[PDB]
DNA sequence: GATTCGTATC
DNA sequence: GCTACGGCTATACGG
DNA sequence: GATACGAATCTTTTTTTCCGTATAGCCGTAGC
């Protein structure tokens, strides 16, 4: 067969996973099988190939035949059509079932294969029927298992619609906040393969076919290969494919592996203090668009740049580097979204911090825009300010438009309100100003 | 019937013998019809260069009376989205042509206007019925287009029209509408066509509704500036002289009472200016730098709007301080 | 009984004043039977609509306009959908048979027009659908294209539509529909009058006959029967009083920072418009005879600056006080 | 009338005749001969052969089972969830009796233009069935597939076409149609070609049908030469009265549009070499702003010859 | 009620702070079948709205100030319920296109041109009248119409003149295109000087007692009022009630807390130009933007406080206005707004430094 | 990609 | 022989 | 004992097409 599918672990020990890792999921999933767990779904987000039911397997393979009230796991497949059942309905009726998969019957459910979440209804039924399973008042349920595969959806349907699910497949755009944020759910990230253990794995896999790779007279050279595979990718199946086909091959052809997208805050890094890859700035920027475009053109992203430009020294560089980059930022907003817009505000900011780049310096962290914060924050005041405007109404006879509203009745409404009720609201629209 | 038409679509030719300008794309084209192996065509240019003109009368060339069953022309008046392409596209392309010409023709009109998803549907159906059918792609933005279909088209380039064919196509109009036209007219027409045959029979045809009597009567250049509403090569000039070489108030003057003295625009003014010093042996190279620049501004400024005379007064001042460097 | 802007509406194509290049084109379609598709552009108030509405009458009669006209304006939705069903619909639709009445007093041509009034506003890919709809439908129906700005209008139909452009009604071109207008209202005025008015309305002749109109308002109101003066019209029309001025230009000869700043503020309390005063002052200093090449060279680019960023919306405290500062330091 | 085009009446048939990228090739042909195919990605620019190297591939690799043992499916076919979950899923089990080593291929042709659920459905279907039946992507940007289908493929980069297989290729075509060339012309048309051997192809129908000969006059009298090259010469120019002379007759005059020209210097400034990073940001400034006054309705020539001087003027200082 | 409404003038003959305006008014008013489409614009709080009502009581006699709301739907293209609050009286409208954002132009058109179409026939009445047969559409905010519902109007407010009459209450008329100015009559409001305000408070002291100690506390008010007749009514009955009834010389005047914000940024900005200082800033900028506040104010009041301080030359101020108009160019034509307000303030630690 | 804390190993 | 109503199916619409 | 390595943290508020469900119209069949 394949190589990832032959050289499968038999046990835990021959799983590539972190030690510390395989502490943390095996101490989770022995708690999950207690009779009253405080813990019902173990939601486990990672990139892909990371081992995430490659560990979970071979961990239900010790741990059902040890809680089974007299070994394997019960898994859902998405395209499994029947005959007299809606297709938003088979997730449902496949958790209906699942329920009842306890003692003496026990059965570790494992949703690796999930449901379509790209079509916001069946979506939304995914959400309330993981929610009717955490606020389930069954006395004794099996342990459920999810594992999410964070992957960037790439650049399609190019409708201005994209949603988060269109951006990027994660558990937060495929979950909701009650779900992430329930007592009863526990999650355990997953991190790529380290190269350790890649090499490990991939000298394990060539100590097992040493005699054709002898033949084939690639046996000397073997050790750069790995080398270079386990410094190149964190996925254990792209590495392992990647061997095969090097050692399959009789010629010259180059070792290529799978293309990893970056993250949010690590292209904010890129962006910021360079790469160390490479030293030319417009060779990273080039490939950063090419690979990442999907993340380069969000708005987000250069409000990202303004909000973490003044970590490079924790804000201890010249004032007019600063203004030179909220300026060109400022008139990169300007341009109404075009390509020539990103890349000469990025370029803007890595050419201004590298020539004040010298050794020594102590950078500071990075963090998310509060936009957000400030957008709901406005939507707190326009409620507020609606009250006020309708409260208004009918006991004084009197319309007054928003814009004088954020100008005079808010500082002086209330204190002309409280100040009446000190011998109908009474408080400043939208809470006190600060600083 | 075809004289109630207007002269852009009475004179669209029928043939490919009537299409002018294009001669090196007309002679392969001709040949690739009498060898009976047409590619797939690409035509580029200009709007107003005679691309739908020449896909046509090939399509009638080609097909004769059978254009219209052998035909599929398809452009941005009709929807072209992904469901279009996998079922009107290539059910036309699947089926038989009843054994009438051989390979059947599907003309994309307008295809810059197209969706991506659509333009990289259609590459599968483009080289898969290929024996069958042949597409024609034409666009005037090339940059709309997905790269793979530019790789899967060849690509003809449509030049704007040349002075002679010009003057050739309106001989023919003349000849048919029985109009007199004199040489400076011919060249005002030519100058203001800017490569458009479309722009020439327009002004052609209020020119003649310009004139009292139709017959008996020639067009001069003086009726082509009032019909199109363009400054005359003195005005320019006169202008120009006035901002060179007059004082400020001499020069605002003498700029607002030609603009006044037919109801002149700043626009046409400032592009008057702009092709006259374009052929000046400036000498400091930044002359050139700060003129471009400061007319490309005030341009820009007179197409959002806004106040005129601030605007004329820009261009005089832009004029005068660019040219302080040149001395 | 009604605004003056819509009582003196031009009904016919001979009421149209100061355009002949476009009417008389247009005039001569009536005879013949080749009407071209026509692109109007001009400034405001200019008469492009009239235009076309008296074209319209004068080729159809109030009973085929009906049948044999469509217009779509900015005041309803001009989308993608609309231009590939309704406006397409509309063009494929066949000719309607003229009545007899019809035919024996109106030419009645055979094709119909589609009036696309305020096509600046339109998308460019509306715009694009439309350009085969008039190519292969031209012999059947019309298009007729009104706009303001003609970059706005992609190059492609642009083309294909005749362009009219309708010059700026100035006081050498629109004083006699001026002083038709005042005649018929019986309006008095000065002499001098009824050409002050038409300076202060740069190329537009609605905001002329409005103005009049206002004037005329507060002059039958007084009671007095006396004439009308300029200075009224000035001062009912934003016109800065030239003293003010003045002291504007005064403030900035010193070139303190302060009294300009405190000047414009006490300024900005009257409500006067900025593109007025930013005007005024383009006269004051460019017409006068004390200030030398290289200052009028920079205070032009100045006011042009000025002008560019108070059109896009902007404050006009902060611009009308950064150009006095900065002629303040020429 | 019944003659094909050069581009399809060549078109290579076994793994032999595709010229460039020989090791990749080479490997294709082990795979042929072997049987063991992997799930594979092939990636690059288009018309350089990466479907004319899977389709011969599946031919080599199946013979007589070919009609049973392919499932060809592209953009233009309906690509949807439902298709991967019902026609992908029944081909996949499918029991077919091919020869030892023989495993049935799914050609999921323009494999970038497929939707989320479609590929995340593939995932599934690719894990049941990988014993029997084998995927093979073919694309031109490799990052329009999911990471998790990448994980579970073997990525076949496709390179440019050098100028030395394009010759090779053009020289059988010529020697089996017969055709009158000339150094200069084949060069001229290689030149031209900018490493495609499809527009190679088309280019030398073209102008043999239009004169026979193929020489450098005849041949650049009906192809024009790459027009970013030409943009990349306006952009180099060391002063502004020679940039603004190719700008009028190399790119004005000869019909290219202004937008067109606009597009273009983005991307040469983008790989623009021998040129300073800070040099390169104002040039891409410029260029924006020159696109949006061309996007808001100033598509004129002096907006491009202000560009031009701005640009100068950030290069001489 | 506030002392705003309660003391509000509903009569053309109980305005008081302008004359010249109130004739010209008077004259609109004497033969209302011709009247025009009007535009007021002038400094806000002049009195613009209480004018336009005047105007209307004057012309479709009392009982334009009987006020209803009538809550009405919309739905754009993509299907979605948008709200507007429709303030209706039996012979005026008041509508606020700017409260439902981007999609003015949906309102525009299908609710002004639903009123423009009906006739409103009422009983017979098919010739004319002065009043009840065409309509007059209040457009309060004029200013923040996004370009399309302003040309959704030219044709709208021109074709349907016979039925309808608009209008628009506006201040700083820059952002309102030439097409619409050119349609309507320009009305110029101009503030009430010093003396007005303070005649205007002393009669409000003097219906309603407060014991004022001095006539100077009044006018100190009103010069701290910039013009805001009705920001200065709300600082009185503000002194008033803090004060038990008992105005004093003494007295502070209490102003906006985002102007008092806005004022401790300006010297934060002068004392201290760095940039973990720019930070602090971008989060007061962040806070004032969370109140609701418009950005091209947040920039003016910055801009006029920068420039009130005495510790800053010529040059330093003549830099600060340069920068001011740039970036209040920038943020017009924008998107985001906290970018423009974060570079003007780091072009001006930048030049002050 | 940066900092900070924590291991494992040579 | 006829009719009404439930089940099957084609189509416009929501997100 | 020095150091390379590794994990955690640094995050969220107009237009087109597609996927599954909703719904009314037409045919089959029980029956009175
Ligand atoms: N030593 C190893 N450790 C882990 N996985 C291995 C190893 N050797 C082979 N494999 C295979 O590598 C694959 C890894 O699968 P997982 O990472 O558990 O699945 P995954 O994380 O969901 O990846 P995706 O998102 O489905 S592509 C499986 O097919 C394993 O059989
Ligand atoms: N070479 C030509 N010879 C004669 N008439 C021409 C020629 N080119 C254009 N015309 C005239 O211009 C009209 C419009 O040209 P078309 O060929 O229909 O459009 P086009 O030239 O393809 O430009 P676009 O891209 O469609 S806007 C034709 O109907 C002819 O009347
Ligand atoms: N040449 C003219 N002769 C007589 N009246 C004119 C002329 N031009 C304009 N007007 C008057 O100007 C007013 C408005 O004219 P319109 O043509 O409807 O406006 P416009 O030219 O379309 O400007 P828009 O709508 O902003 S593009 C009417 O009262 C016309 O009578
Ligand atoms: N190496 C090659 N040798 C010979 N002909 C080739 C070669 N590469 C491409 N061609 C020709 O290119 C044409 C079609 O090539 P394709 O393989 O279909 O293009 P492609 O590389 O798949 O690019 P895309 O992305 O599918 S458009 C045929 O005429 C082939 O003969
Ligand atoms: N002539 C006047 N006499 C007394 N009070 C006035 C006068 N004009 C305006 N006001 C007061 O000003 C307040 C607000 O004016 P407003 O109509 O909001 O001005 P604007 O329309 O310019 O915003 C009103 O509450 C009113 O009481
Ligand atoms: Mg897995
Ligand atoms: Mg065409
Ligand atoms: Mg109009
Ligand atoms: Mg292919």
């Amino acid at each position: 067969e394949q190589w990832y599918e032959k050289f499968k672990p038999n046990c835990l020990e021959q799983v590539a996973i972190h030690k510390r890792k395989l502490k943390d999921v095996q101490e989770a999933l022995d708690a999950m099988f207690l009779p009253n767990a405080k813990h019902r779904i173990l939601l486990l987000s990672g990139p892909s190939g990371c081992s995430k039911s490659t560990v979970i397997k071979e961990l239900s393979k010790i741990l059902v035949p040890k809680y089974r009230q007299n070994h394997k796991v019960t898994e859902f497949r998405g395209d499994c059509i029947v005959n007299d059942l809606p297709q938003m309905e088979s997730f449902s009726e496949f958790l209906k079932g699942a329920r009842y998969l306890v003692m003496s019957n026990l059965s570790l459910i494992l949703i690796e294969d999930l449901p379509n979440v790209f079509h916001i209804d069946t979506r939304r039924r995914f959400q309330q029927l993981i929610l009717q399973w955490l606020y389930s008042s069954e006395p004794l349920l099996p342990p459920l298992v999810i594992c999410i595969t964070e992957c960037e959806i790439p650049e399609n349907d190019n409708n201005y619609r994209k949603f988060g699910i269109d951006y990027t497949f994660s558990a937060e755009t495929i979950m909701n906040k009650e779900i992430l944020m329930h007592p009863r759910l526990k999650r355990i990230k997953f991190n790529p393969i380290n190269s350790t253990l890649l090499k490990k794995h991939l000298k394990f896999i060539c100590v097992q076919n040493m005699k054709m790779l002898k033949e084939k007279n690639k046996w000397n050279k073997r050790q750069e290969v790995i080398d270079y595979i386990a410094q190149e990718t964190g996925d254990i199946r792209s590495a392992i494919t990647t061997l095969q086909f090097w050692a399959t091959s009789s010629g010259s052809l180059p070792i290529s592996t799978r293309e990893s997208t970056i993250s949010y805050f690590h292209a904010i890094g890129k962006v910021i203090h360079g790469s160390h890859s490479t030293n030319n700035d417009n060779e990273m920027i080039n490939n950063l668009f090419e690979n990442s475009n999907n993340l380069l053109s969000k708005e987000d992203f250069k409000l990202g740049i303004l909000e973490n430009y003044n970590t490079f020294n924790k804000g201890e560089f010249s004032i007019s580097d600063a203004s030179s980059i909220v300026d060109c930022l400022s008139e990169c907003d300007n341009m109404n979204g075009l390509p020539e817009s990103n890349e000469y505000g990025l370029r803007e900011v890595r050419k201004t911090f590298r020539n004040i780049s010298k050794q020594g310096h102590n950078h500071g962290t990075v963090y998310f825009p509060r936009e957000w914060k400030v957008r709901k924050l406005q939507n707190s005041f326009k409620v507020q300010a609606e009250d006020w405007l309708n409260v208004s109404l009918y006991k004084y006879n009197a319309v007054h438009s928003f814009r004088n509203i954020t100008l005079e009745f808010g500082y002086y409404a209330p204190l002309i309100r409280k100040c009446q009720s000190y011998k109908d609201v009474v408080d400043r629209i939208g809470g006190p100003i600060e600083a | 019937s075809k004289e109630n038409l207007p002269w852009v679509e009475k004179y669209r030719p029928e043939t490919l013998d009537e299409v002018y300008g294009q001669n090196e794309v007309i002679t392969t084209v001709r040949k690739f019809v009498d060898e009976g192996k047409l590619p797939h065509l690409l035509f580029y240019g200009p709007p107003g260069t005679g691309k739908t003109s020449t896909i046509v009368a090939l399509a009638r060339e080609i097909y004769g009376k059978n254009y219209s069953n052998m035909v599929l022309e398809l452009n941005a008046s009709d929807d072209r989205g992904i469901d279009v392409v996998r079922n009107q596209i290539k059910d036309f392309a699947s089926t038989r042509q009843i054994f009438s010409k051989g390979f059947k023709l599907i003309i994309l009109d307008e295809a810059d206007a197209m969706t991506n998803a659509a333009q990289n549907a259609l590459r599968r159906v483009i080289e898969r019925y290929t024996k069958n059918t042949r597409f024609c792609v034409l666009a005037n933005y090339a940059h709309k287009l997905t790269p793979a279909l530019l790789s899967r088209c060849t690509r003809f380039r449509f030049q704007p029209l040349p002075q002679e064919a010009i003057e050739r196509r309106i001989a023919n109009v003349l000849v048919h509408e029985k109009l007199k036209l004199s040489p400076n007219a011919e060249k005002a027409l030519i100058e203001l066509s800017n490569g458009d045959m479309r722009r020439v029979l327009n002004v052609l045809q209020s020119c003649k509704a310009t004139l009292d009597n139709p017959d008996e009567d020639e067009i001069s250049d003086d009726v082509i500036y009032e019909c199109c509403g363009a400054p005359r090569p003195s005005d320019l000039k006169a202008v120009l002289k006035s901002i060179l070489e007059d004082d400020w108030g001499t020069a605002h003057y003498t700029l607002n009472k030609v603009r006044s003295a037919k109801g002149l625009a700043l626009i046409d003014l400032i592009e008057g200016i702009v092709k006259i010093l374009e052929d000046y042996e400036l000498q400091n190279e930044e002359t050139r730098v700060h003129l471009l620049t400061k007319l490309a501004d005030i341009e820009y400024s007179i197409s959002k709007g806004g106040n005129d005379q601030i605007q004329g007064s820009a261009v005089i001042g832009a004029i005068k301080a660019s040219f302080e460097n040149e001395t | 009984q009604q605004p003056w802007v819509e009582k003196y509406r031009p009904k016919n194509l001979d009421e149209v004043t100061a355009q002949d290049h476009a009417v008389t084109v247009l005039k001569k379609t009536l005879k013949s039977a080749n009407l071209p598709h026509m692109l109007f552009y001009g400034p405001p108030g200019t008469g492009k609509t009239s235009t076309i509405l008296a074209l319209t009458k004068e080729l159809y009669g109030p009973d085929l306009m009906k049948s044999r006209i469509l217009e779509l304006n900015a005041s309803d939705e001009r989308g993608i959908s609309i231009v590939r069903e309704k406006v397409k619909n509309f063009a494929r639709l066949t000719v309607s048979k003229p009545s007899k009445h019809d035919l024996e007093n109106y030419p009645c041509p055979p094709y119909k027009i589609i009036i696309l009034d305020e096509a600046d506003s339109m998308t460019a890919d509306a715009q694009s659908a439309l350009r085969r709809t008039m190519e292969t439908y031209s012999g059947v129906t019309r298009f007729c294209l009104i706009c303001n700005y003609v970059t706005r209008i992609i190059d492609p139909l642009a083309s294909r539509c005749s362009k009219f452009r309708f010059k700026a009604l100035d006081a050498s071109n629109a004083i006699d529909r001026l002083r038709f207008i005042s005649e018929q209202e019986n309006v008095k005025c000065d002499d001098g009058v009824l050409e002050r008015i038409l300076d202060i309305s740069a190329g537009d002749l609605r905001r002329g006959i409005t103005l009049l109109q206002s004037a005329s308002k507060g002059a039958q109101y007084l009671g007095d029967g006396k004439n009308i003066t300029s200075t009224q019209v000035e001062e009912l029309a934003g016109v800065v009083p030239h003293d003010i001025l003045i002291e504007i230009v005064e403030k900035v000869k010193s070139g303190d920072f302060d009294e300009i700043k405190k000047y414009v503020n006490t300024f900005m309390k009257s409500g006067w418009s900025a593109a007025s005063v930013v005007n005024q002052l383009h006269e004051y200093y460019i017409t006068n005879d004390n200030f030398d090449t290289n200052f009028k060279n920079q205070i032009s680019w100045l006011l042009f600056t000025t002008d560019s960023r108070l059109n896009n919306g902007t404050n006009e405290h902060i611009q009308l006080l950064n150009l006095l500062v900065k002629i303040s330091q020429l | 009338s019944l003659q094909l085009p050069w581009v399809e009446k060549y078109r290579p048939q076994v793994l032999s005749d595709i010229v460039g990228n020989k090791e990749t090739i080479d490997r294709l042909q082990q795979i042929a001969k072997d049987g063991n195919m992997p799930h594979m990605i092939i990636s690059g620019m288009p018309g350089i052969g990466k479907t004319t190297s899977v389709h011969c591939l599946a031919h080599e690799l199946l013979g007589r089972s070919y009609a049973d043992g392919v499932l060809e499916l592209n953009a233009s076919d309906d690509r949807g969830i439902d298709v991967v979950r019902n026609q992908i899923k029944h081909f996949a089990q499918k029991k077919l009796h091919l020869p030892p080593g023989k495993h049935k291929i799914v050609i999921l042709d323009e494999a970038d233009s497929m939707t989320a659920g479609a590929q995340q459905a593939l995932r599934r279907t690719m894990e049941l069935y990988s014993n029997s039946t084998r995927f093979a992507f073919a694309c031109n940007q490799s990052n329009k597939i999911i990471e998790p289908l990448q994980s579970r493929c073997a990525i076949l980069r496709y390179s440019k076409l050098s100028d030395e297989d394009v010759l090779k290729r053009l020289l059988q075509i010529i020697k089996l149609e017969d055709v009158k060339y000339t150094n200069d012309g084949l060069e001229a048309i290689i030149f031209t070609a900018e490493g495609d051997m499809r527009q190679a192809i088309n280019n030398l129908q073209s102008t043999v049908a239009g004169h026979g000969l193929v020489n450098a006059d005849n041949v650049f009298k009906i192809v024009d030469s790459p027009h970013p090259l030409i943009v990349k010469k306006m952009l180099l120019a060391s002063n502004l009265e020679d940039s603004i002379q190719i700008l009028r007759t190399d790119l004005w005059k000869k019909g290219y549009s202004s937008i067109d020209i606009v597009t273009t210097s983005f991307r040469v400034t983008k790989n623009l070499a021998q040129v300073k990073e800070s040099v390169r940001l104002e040039m891409i400034k410029e260029i924006g702003l020159t696109h949006m006054r061309i996007l808001e309705g100033v598509g004129t020539y002096l907006q491009l010859a202000s560009m031009l001087a701005k640009i100068h003027k950030l290069n001489n200082k | 009620s506030l002392w705003v409404d309660k003391y509000r003038p509903k009569s053309l003959n109980a305005l008081s702070h302008n004359e010249e305006l109130t004739n010209f008014l008077k004259s609109l008013s004497d033969q209302p079948r011709d009247l025009p489409h009007l535009l007021l614009y002038g400094p806000n709080g002049t009195g613009k709205k209480t004018r336009c009502m005047a105007l209307l009581e004057s012309i479709f006699g009392p009982g334009v100030y009987r006020l209803k709301i009538d809550v009405r739907q919309f739905v754009t293209a993509s299907n979605r319920k948008l709200e507007l609050n429709v303030v209706s009286s039996p012979y005026h409208l008041e509508i606020t296109p700017s409260d439902m954002g981007n999609n003015d132009r949906i309102v525009i058109q299908e609710l002004l041109k639903e009123v423009a179409q009906m006739e409103q026939v009422d009983f017979q009445d098919s010739k004319d009248g002065l009043a009840h047969r065409y309509k007059c559409v209040i457009i309060n905010e004029a200013n923040s119409l996004t370009k399309d519902a302003q040309a959704a109007l030219r044709r709208t407010m021109e074709k349907y003149s016979k039925n309808i009459r608009l209008i628009m209450v506006c201040d700083s008329m820059s952002p309102i295109i030439a097409p619409i100015k050119s349609r309507c009559l320009l009305i110029r409001c101009p503030a009430p000087s010093d003396s007005e305000i303070s005649t205007i408070l002393s009669d409000v002291v003097t219906n309603e007692r407060i014991q004022l100690e001095t006539k100077d506390i009044l006018k100190r008010i009103a010069q701290a009022s910039n013009g805001n007749l009705r920001v200065s009514l709300l600082m009185l009955e503000s002194m008033a009630l803090n004060n038990e009834l008992a105005l004093k010389s003494s007295s502070p005047i209490i102003k906006p807390d985002w102007i008092i914000v806005i004022h401790k940024l300006t010297r934060k900005i002068v004392k201290e130009r760095s940039v973990n200082s720019l930070i602090e800033c971008r989060a007061v900028l962040y806070d004032l933007l969370a109140h609701c506040i418009p950005a091209n104010i947040i920039l003016k009041e910055l801009t006029f406080s920068l420039l009130d301080v005495e510790t800053l030359n010529t040059t330093n101020k003549s830099s600060i206005i340069e920068y001011s108009s740039v970036f209040d160019e920038r943020l017009s034509l924008g998107n985001k707004a906290i970018f423009h307000l974060e570079g003007f303030i780091a072009k001006v630690m930048c030049c002050l430094d």
